[PDB]
């Protein structure tokens, strides 16, 4: 059934499994028009299709050109969205399947659990964690190859670095769900914090700064200060 | 006119005949049911006074033979049976037809309700659901299941209605996913009327018997069976214009008989919400939609 603060560790048990998350493929700019109605501009989107237990981030570009001429596009996005993870799911080997798909959000259920019908043996599961993967656009090298593309287009990223050689699936989970979520509460903040110091870098080939052990567990108590700040700032407390 | 007569009633029972009941006291001298009509399938029906638990029934088309019902003590039950002595059984009704031991079956004759309910419906069809070859007539209970509930025990007892299931296969053709679930129009047309049904009286008539199994026998399955007909033909944007036309008097006079207090539990607030007010044929069921909404306007 729905995945839950109850059963939280089996996302890092050994059946693979998959969150999908929708949030960011359909993208608009509402503007004004020289009559003075609304309209909007699509921009590029994406699939945030993440493995919680690798790192493994396939992240399937939406290019605007796959809304021309179409209608319904808030519809057709979670239809198109549920379209691509099928395709995913079988261009995976077998044993690199998942045994279960989460979907961030519900109405992602019944487009990917039709979209999956030749694969009755993958439960397609909802969540009731309000997770912060809409932030996926906040992290610069991700929004990057999004805006840049010219055509749809997938590309691959372990969303841990290298930090599955220090740390747990869980841990690292953990670390990547709070930086979300600050960048999710206050994106400017979140970034200062990140890159306040100039010589903590990020390696070519990572999306995280490189930091210490002792410089993480620093980071990661200012993210939370952050999104209890924010908290009051907006609640006044 | 036609003739079902009883050996005894030896218990107390509610007796059914379509839409029809009466009270029959335990050994009172009742002997059957007289001047049935002929040209429409009929349904005895029965609840016991000591056990409303089970309610049971028979579907019969007096044209098929001479049907007659005893009371068999073993099996607890008022069981139909044919008999094929013509002669005998002209002798045994009409020697009770003169000692007026008959209810007659007490049509009006403006009253078209029973027609209505059962415009569709054939034997022959009815037997298919109901697999148990070496009767004419047909028994169905409260508490028999379908194929589509049994896949979700005893599969010679199942209701074997049409399977529908809008998450499937065979609803849903590959890259139509979205084109084929949001409009099961093919689903509908080819799939259902032109593939299995053949026609859309087919359709109609399993439609209506699962209504009246549901209604007269309180069958969970059959009740879940007629809406998602329904609802099939609701959320298909491209339906003959005479079959919209007939859905809507056959769901119009199913509403129209369905007992008040039974609305509760017989009617799916989704599917017909759905289907009147959201569905592509929100529009198209006029007279259907008048009597729901005058009559169970708390449903919706
Ligand atoms: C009083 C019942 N009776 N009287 N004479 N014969 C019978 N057998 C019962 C029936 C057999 C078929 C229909 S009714």
């Amino acid at each position: 059934g729905a995945m839950n603060s109850s059963n939280y560790a089996e996302l890092f048990n050994n059946d693979i499994k998959l969150f999908v998350d929708d949030t960011n493929v359909y993208r608009v700019t509402v503007h004004k028009t020289f009559e003075g109605n609304v309209a909007t501009k699509a921009i590029n989107g994406c699939i945030f299709t993440l493995n919680p237990k690798t790192g493994h981030l396939f992240l399937k570009i939406i290019h605007t050109s796959v809304w021309a001429g179409q209608k319904r596009l808030s519809q057709l996005a979670k239809w198109k969205t549920a379209e691509e993870v099928s395709a995913l799911v079988r261009s995976l080997p077998k044993e690199e399947q998942p045994k279960q798909i989460i979907v961030t959000r519900k109405a992602m259920l019944d487009p990917l659990e039709v979209h999956m019908l030749d694969f009755p043996n993958i439960a397609i599961r909802p969540t009731e964690l309000r997770l912060p993967f809409s932030a996926a656009m906040s992290i610069d090298k991700l929004s990057d190859v999004v805006m840049k593309a010219t055509e749809p287009q997938m590309v691959l990223f372990n969303i841990y670095d290298d930090w599955l050689d220090r740390i747990s699936s869980y841990t690292a989970f953990s670390r990547l769900t709070l930086l979300l979520r600050a960048l999710k509460t206050n994106e400017e903040s979140a970034k200062m914090i990140l890159l306040s110091d100039p010589t903590i870098t990020i390696k070519s080939y990572h999306l995280w700064p490189s930091f210490t052990d002792e410089q993480w567990i620093t980071i990661e108590s200012q993210m939370r200060d952050l999104i209890l700040t924010e908290y009051g700032r907006k609640y006044n407390v | 006119m036609n003739t079902v007569p009883f050996t005894s009633a030896p218990i107390e029972v509610t007796i059914g005949i379509d839409q029809y009941s009466f009270n029959v006291k335990e050994n009172q001298p009742f002997h059957g049911i007289k001047d049935i009509p002929i040209g429409h399938v009929h349904v005895i029906h029965f609840q016991h006074a000591d056990n409303s638990s089970m309610r049971y029934g028979y579907w019969f088309d007096c044209r098929m033979g001479n049907f007659y019902i005893q009371y068999d003590p073993k099996d607890g039950l008022y069981k139909m049976m044919e008999e094929r002595d013509g002669a005998k059984f002209e002798n045994i009704v009409h020697n009770f037809k003169e000692r007026q031991m008959m209810v007659s079956y007490p049509k009006i004759d403006e009253d078209d309700t029973w027609y209505n309910l059962t415009e569709f419906v054939q034997m022959d069809k009815i037997r298919k659901i109901v697999r148990k070859d070496e009767n004419q007539f047909s028994y169905v209970d409260s508490s028999m299941t379908t194929v589509q509930e049994n896949e979700l025990s005893d599969p010679a007892h199942s209701l074997n209605y049409t399977v529908i299931n809008f998450k499937s296969r065979e609803a849903i053709r590959p890259g139509h996913e979205m084109e084929d679930f949001l409009d099961k129009s093919y689903y509908l047309n080819t799939v259902m009327l032109q593939g299995i049904f053949k026609n859309s009286s087919n359709y109609f008539g399993e439609l209506q018997f699962a209504f009246l199994n549901a209604m007269f026998f309180g069958n969970y399955g059959s009740s879940l069976q007629w809406h998602a007909m329904i609802e099939l033909i609701c959320s298909s944007a491209t339906v003959p214009k005479h079959m919209l036309d007939k859905l809507d008097e056959i769901l119009y006079y199913q509403i129209k008989t369905l007992p008040e207090q039974y609305s509760d539990i017989l009617l799916n607030e989704r599917v017909w919400n759905i289907c009147l007010y959201s569905s592509f044929q929100k529009n198209s069921l006029h007279n259907t939609e008048k009597i729901m909404e005058n009559k169970y306007p708390e449903l919706l």
